């Protein structure tokens, strides 16, 4: 079935491999060579789960979990019931995703709009790819990925992130979780500005987006403006995740000590390393 | 008993409560879903339409209630390319010509956004009493080129967003005296030039015409956008 | 290459804007402040007017006292040495009550005292805020989305230094005012908690977060990515949908099978936001006042 006003767009092109082959919709869904390769991925991926949980006895999705090989595998490969399935799941994965951003791909130029939805998925692909394969390449083993598995995977977080003390001190951590809570912000008054100008006071007519500029200005001394505010968002999440990734590929890598004494490189530069007073003197 | 349990409880069917909401109020638009033949879909999934709601709209325009009956109001010009549903379908002309695909426009009021004050949000900028260029290189004066590495005209104003001050189309006057709008974030300004990546420069022509030349209605910023964009698809050919 | 329209190419300026009168005491506007062109290439360069009226200017000197009697401790600590107070800053904290003084107000100035006072002070200056955020829309007849969606901040934090600490018995349990002090006290909050991981309101507050971060990335994008066709300017496209909105939905039909309206995602998207704090505060109201330990509590349910 289709949207009222959507036939007019489902015209062939845009594809980037296989032409018409695989230029078609099922249902609601865009196919294309990429939707072909989405489905092999996540299919294969959700198949080698599936024995992974025969593997570990159990099909409840609370306590199914792949695990990473054993560091003491390094970076070689490892029997399949001991990390070589996650191997090959984390393929799929990544497979899965790439599809996914090549199919927006061909999805967008069909539609003749921007890429910038892919290419935001892109960040978020990066951030998944740097704690599976960037970072434990670079630390020597695949053991320090993270499992597959709704609980599990905390465990890895809390593990992870208590090695280095609290992980509070990780100065890109502070500023990835800033723009986090900033962009829940920003979304959380989009949100409520558009709706606000859209459904005003009772019986009133439609504010317009002179009213929100103006809202804002009375309120704070700024707008951002209406492009702005989706550029920022953009931005704030883009960015979180850009020093997520950030946070956690410097982390075992370039600085493995308690990240709290990262700071005194600050609290002993000379001019004051020494005076008395204060919290440190 | 415990507190907390209640609490958890509670919160997921608030939760499924609310993401139901939130489907049925996202289906304002563009339901009941249809076949290819523009007849209503017989499966139209276990979300409902929502009551209708009335939009009062500014400066006498009138309202808008929706859900309400969808109608494209306009031809369109594809024809299906199979037997059975979930195929392309293809343009019976030039797509370019006949607004389809990403070469497409919806039949929006032929009406000019207004401004809080009722007057034209976006106007040449020759028009706007104070507006100016204020950073950037400024694009009046340039040649406009195509994909085609030719000049198909040049910049002869900016149309300027007033309430929000901002660039939102370029005027182009092409060889015979006559202009269109170019999008301004179709088009990339220069040191030397404007260059427009989408449109070969023998498409310039064929940039649908605004009615009057100090004003721009919803439904020619949807003709002039959707054929613009729809010539990074058709370009193409050439020969 | 291709222009993305993250920056623009060329500003264009007119006579500053002061804004829709409607309702509006324009009596208690500023004049405009001073453009900037290095906010012009990402926003709007105007800045100003500020409205400001009684119950803002009661906000900002509020929030300004609470700034200056934390600061004016941190200056206490630092012995009143600028180097000091550089070098320290971070560490410097205006801290609670000790538990002895439960919810009294007879702590000594400097044993918990200046705490209050200063606590006092953002109490009123962001109660005030929330006043102006209603006000200010009520005065453009704007319906009052802004107002209850910072309720929903304004929820987590009474909860942390208002509602928690008095349903505990004391002002000890509250947040301090200091950098790393107060990152000290939420890794402190969850061991004794035993855990926050398995608060099921934590994991649902940083699903809503980490949500909230895939849907301004999914908005923002797209938004852009159809702002060639209009796209932003939103309340037109929900009073007469065009082509922007209708390739906005379809990108996202044909990618994940549904799609949303222009007015709707905007529903979507307040709703993500809120609930980080609603839940958030509900899982630490709950904490150490119902539920002690919270890998305990899931042993015994879910
Ligand atoms: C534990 C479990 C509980 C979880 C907690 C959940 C909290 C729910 C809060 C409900 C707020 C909505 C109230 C309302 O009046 O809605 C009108 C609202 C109208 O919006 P509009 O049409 O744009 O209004 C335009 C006009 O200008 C007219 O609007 P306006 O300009 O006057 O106001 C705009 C609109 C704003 O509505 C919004 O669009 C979103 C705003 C976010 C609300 C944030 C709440 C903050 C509260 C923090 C305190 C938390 C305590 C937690 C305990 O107004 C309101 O929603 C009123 C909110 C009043 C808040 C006062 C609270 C004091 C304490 O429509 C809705 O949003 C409906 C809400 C959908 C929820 C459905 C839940 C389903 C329940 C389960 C049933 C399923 C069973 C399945 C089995
Ligand atoms: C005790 C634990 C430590 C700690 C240790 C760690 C560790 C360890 C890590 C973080 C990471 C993060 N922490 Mg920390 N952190 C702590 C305290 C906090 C606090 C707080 C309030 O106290 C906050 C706000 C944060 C915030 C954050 C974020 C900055 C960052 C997580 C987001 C991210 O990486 O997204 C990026 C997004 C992704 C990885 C998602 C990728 C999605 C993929 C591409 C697609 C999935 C599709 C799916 C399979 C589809 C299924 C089917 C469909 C649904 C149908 N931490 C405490 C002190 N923190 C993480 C980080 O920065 O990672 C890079 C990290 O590894
Ligand atoms: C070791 C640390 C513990 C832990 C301890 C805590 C504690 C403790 C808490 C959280 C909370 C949260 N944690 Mg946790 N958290 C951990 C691990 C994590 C990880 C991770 C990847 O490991 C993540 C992603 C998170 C994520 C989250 C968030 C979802 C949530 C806060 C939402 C929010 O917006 O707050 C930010 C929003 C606010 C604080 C609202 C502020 C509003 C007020 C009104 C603003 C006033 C402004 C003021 C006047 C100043 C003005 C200045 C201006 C310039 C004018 N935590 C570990 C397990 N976490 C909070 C929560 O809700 O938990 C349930 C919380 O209390
Ligand atoms: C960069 C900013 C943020 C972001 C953006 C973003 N995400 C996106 C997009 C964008 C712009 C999309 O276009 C895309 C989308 O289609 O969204 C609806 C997407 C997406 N973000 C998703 C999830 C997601 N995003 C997240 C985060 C973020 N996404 C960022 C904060 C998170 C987390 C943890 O924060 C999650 C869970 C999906 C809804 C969707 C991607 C869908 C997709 O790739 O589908 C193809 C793959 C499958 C259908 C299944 C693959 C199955 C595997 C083969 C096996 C499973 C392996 C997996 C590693 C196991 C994990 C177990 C866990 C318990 C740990
Ligand atoms: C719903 C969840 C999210 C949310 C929502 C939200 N917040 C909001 C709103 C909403 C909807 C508003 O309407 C309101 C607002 O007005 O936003 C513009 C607000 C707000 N959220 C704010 C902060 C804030 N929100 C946060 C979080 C969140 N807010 C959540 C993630 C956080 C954190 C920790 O994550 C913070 C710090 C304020 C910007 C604003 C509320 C302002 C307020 O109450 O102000 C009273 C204080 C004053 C009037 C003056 C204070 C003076 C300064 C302390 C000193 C400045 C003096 C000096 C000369 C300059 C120094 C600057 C330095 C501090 C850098
Ligand atoms: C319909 O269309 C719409 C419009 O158009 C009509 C609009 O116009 C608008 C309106 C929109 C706007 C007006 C724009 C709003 C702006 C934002 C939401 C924020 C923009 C912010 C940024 C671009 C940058 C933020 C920076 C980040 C995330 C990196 C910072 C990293 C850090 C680690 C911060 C650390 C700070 C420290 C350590 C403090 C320094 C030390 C001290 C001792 C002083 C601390 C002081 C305090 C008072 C403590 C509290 C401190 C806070 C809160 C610090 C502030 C934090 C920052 C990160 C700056 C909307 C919504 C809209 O819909
Ligand atoms: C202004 O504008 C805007 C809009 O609009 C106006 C919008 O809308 C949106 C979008 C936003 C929303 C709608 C808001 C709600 C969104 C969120 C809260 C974000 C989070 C979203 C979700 C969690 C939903 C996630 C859903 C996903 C990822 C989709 C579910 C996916 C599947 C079931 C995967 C299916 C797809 C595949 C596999 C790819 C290709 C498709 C195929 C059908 C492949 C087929 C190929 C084959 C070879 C099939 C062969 C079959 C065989 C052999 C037999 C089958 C066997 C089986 C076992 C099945 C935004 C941002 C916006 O700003
Ligand atoms: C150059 O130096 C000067 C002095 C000029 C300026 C410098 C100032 C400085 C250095 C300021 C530093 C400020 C800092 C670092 C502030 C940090 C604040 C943080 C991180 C706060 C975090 C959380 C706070 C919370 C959750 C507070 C909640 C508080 C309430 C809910 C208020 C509750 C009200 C109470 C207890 C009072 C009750 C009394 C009545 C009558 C209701
Ligand atoms: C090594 C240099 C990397 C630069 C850091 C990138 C930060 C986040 C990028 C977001 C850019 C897109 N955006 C949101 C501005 O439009
Ligand atoms: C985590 C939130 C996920 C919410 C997803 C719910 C959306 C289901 C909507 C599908 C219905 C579309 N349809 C068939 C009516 O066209
Ligand atoms: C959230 C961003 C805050 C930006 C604050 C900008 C305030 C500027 C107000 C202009 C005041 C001009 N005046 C009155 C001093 O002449
Ligand atoms: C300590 C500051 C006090 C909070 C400020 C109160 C303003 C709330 C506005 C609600 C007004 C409602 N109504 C219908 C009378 O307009
Ligand atoms: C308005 C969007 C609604 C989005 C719904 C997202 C649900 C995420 C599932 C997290 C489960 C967490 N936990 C521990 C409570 O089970
Ligand atoms: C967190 C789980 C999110 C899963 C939501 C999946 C999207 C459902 C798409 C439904 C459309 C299928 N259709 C048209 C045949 O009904
Ligand atoms: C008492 C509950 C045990 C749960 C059970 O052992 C798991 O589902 C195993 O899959
Ligand atoms: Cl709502
Ligand atoms: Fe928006
Ligand atoms: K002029
Ligand atoms: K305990």
């Amino acid at each position: 079935a289709l949207l009222s006003f959507e036939r007019k767009y489902r015209v062939p092109g845009g594809t980037l491999v296989g032409g018409n082959l695989f230029d078609f919709w099922v249902g609601p869904f865009y196919v294309g060579f990429f939707g072909v390769a989405t489905f092999f991925f996540a299919a294969l991926g959700i198949i080698l789960i599936a024995w992974s949980a025969v593997l570990q006895g159990t099909w409840n999705p609370q306590l199914i979990s792949v695990y990473p090989p054993a560091l003491e595998y390094g970076l070689g490969g490892a029997p399949l019931a001991k990390g070589g399935l996650w191997q090959i799941i984390t393929i799929c994965a990544t497979g899965a995703f790439v599809s996914w951003a090549l199919r927006e791909v061909e999805i967008c130029r069909k539609l003749g709009i921007g890429y910038h939805i892919p290419f935001a998925f892109a960040f978020a692909i990066l951030a998944y790819l740097t704690l599976v394969l960037f970072r434990p390449v670079m630390m020597g083993a695949w053991g320090y990925a993270f499992p597959y598995g709704i609980w599990t995977h905390l465990d890895w977080v809390s593990n992870t992130g208590y090695t280095y003390g609290n992980f509070h001190y990780n100065p890109a951590h502070m500023i990835a979780i800033s723009f986090f809570f900033t962009n829940a912000l920003a979304l959380a008054l989009h949100g409520a500005l558009v709706l606000s100008a859209a459904n005003p006071e009772k019986g009133k007519e439609m504010r317009t987006p002179d009213h929100e500029d103006t809202f804002f200005r009375d309120l704070v001394g700024y707008s951002i403006g209406t492009l702005g505010i989706h550029r920022l968002g953009l931005l704030l999440s883009l960015s979180a995740v850009f020093f997520s990734a950030l946070c956690m590929i410097i982390t075992g890598t370039i600085w493995f000590d308690q990240w709290v004494d990262w700071w005194q490189w600050w609290v002993k530069l000379p001019w004051w390393a020494n005076i008395p007073g204060g919290i440190n003197g | 008993f415990d507190l907390a349990s209640l609490a958890i409880y509670s919160f997921w069917i608030f939760l499924a409560g609310l993401i139901y909401y939130l489907q049925t109020e996202n289906m304002r638009e563009g339901y009941p879903l249809e076949n290819e033949d523009g007849t209503p879909a017989a499966n139209q999934g276990p979300f409902p339409l929502p009551k209708p709601k009335t939009f009062i709209l500014p400066h006498g325009r009138g309202t808008l209630t929706v859900p309400g009956p969808e109608s494209e109001d306009r031809p369109i010009a594809l024809a299906r390319t199979a037997v059975s549903e979930g195929f392309p379908h293809a343009p019976t002309g030039d797509p370019m010509k006949d607004g389809v695909g990403p070469a497409s426009w919806v039949a929006r009021r032929d009406l000019p956004e207004l401004d809080g004050h009722g007057h034209n949000k976006i106007k040449p900028m020759k028009a706007a009493a104070g507006f100016h260029v204020s950073a950037g290189k400024n694009p009046i004066g340039l040649p406009v080129r195509g994909c085609d590495l030719e000049i198909a005209g040049k910049v002869v104003d900016i149309w300027v967003d007033i309430p929000e001050q901002m660039a939102r189309f370029l005027e182009v006057e092409l060889k015979d005296g006559s202009t269109r709008l170019l999008p301004m974030q179709m088009v990339k300004v220069q040191s030397n030039r404007v260059h427009v990546n989408a449109l070969s420069s023998d498409l310039f022509a064929g940039i649908p015409t605004i009615k009057s030349p100090t004003e721009v209605t919803l439904l020619e910023e949807d003709k002039i956008c959707g054929y613009v964009a729809g010539g990074l698809m058709y370009a193409a050919p050439k020969r | 290459a291709e222009y993305q329209n993250i920056f623009s190419q060329v500003q264009v300026r007119g006579p500053a804007d002061l804004g829709m009168t409607e309702d509006v005491n324009l009596a208690n506007r500023s004049g405009v402040g001073p453009f900037s062109t290095l906010l012009g290439w990402f926003g709007n360069a105007q800045l100003g007017p500020i409205y400001l009226g009684s119950l803002g200017v009661l906000s900002l000197f509020s929030g300004l006292m609470w700034f200056f009697t934390i600061g004016i401790w941190f200056w206490y600590q630092a012995g009143w040495n600028p180097a000091v107070f550089l070098r320290d800053l971070f560490f410097f904290s205006l801290e609670p009550p000790a538990p002895e003084y439960g919810l009294s107000f007879a702590a000594p100035l400097k044993e918990g005292g200046l705490w209050l006072i200063a606590s006092f002070f953002m109490f009123v200056a962001v109660w005030s805020w929330w006043g102006r955020t209603y006000l200010r829309a009520q005065a453009l007849g704007m319906g009052k989305h802004t107002a209850w969606a910072f309720l929903s901040a304004i929820w987590l934090w009474m909860v942390l230094g208002f509602i928690r600490p008095i349903l505990m018995g004391s002002w000890s349990e509250a947040v301090p005012y200091g950098i790393f002090s107060h990152l000290d006290w939420t890794n402190n909050f969850s061991l004794v908690h035993g855990n926050l991981f398995y608060n099921p309101f934590h994991g649902l507050s940083i699903a809503f977060l980490y949500g909230s971060a895939l849907l301004f990335a999914m908005h923002g994008a797209t938004i852009l990515a159809v702002s060639r066709f209009g796209g932003e300017r939103e309340l037109e496209q929900i009073a007469d949908r065009g082509t922007a909105a209708e390739r906005a939905a379809l990108f996202w039909r044909w990618t994940m099978g549904f799609n949303a309206t222009m007015e709707g995602i905007h529903r979507w998207a307040i709703w993500m936001a809120v609930l980080v704090t609603l839940t958030g505060g509900i899982g630490i109201l709950l904490s150490g006042t119902v539920v002690d330990n919270w890998y305990v509590w899931g042993q015994n349910h879910g």
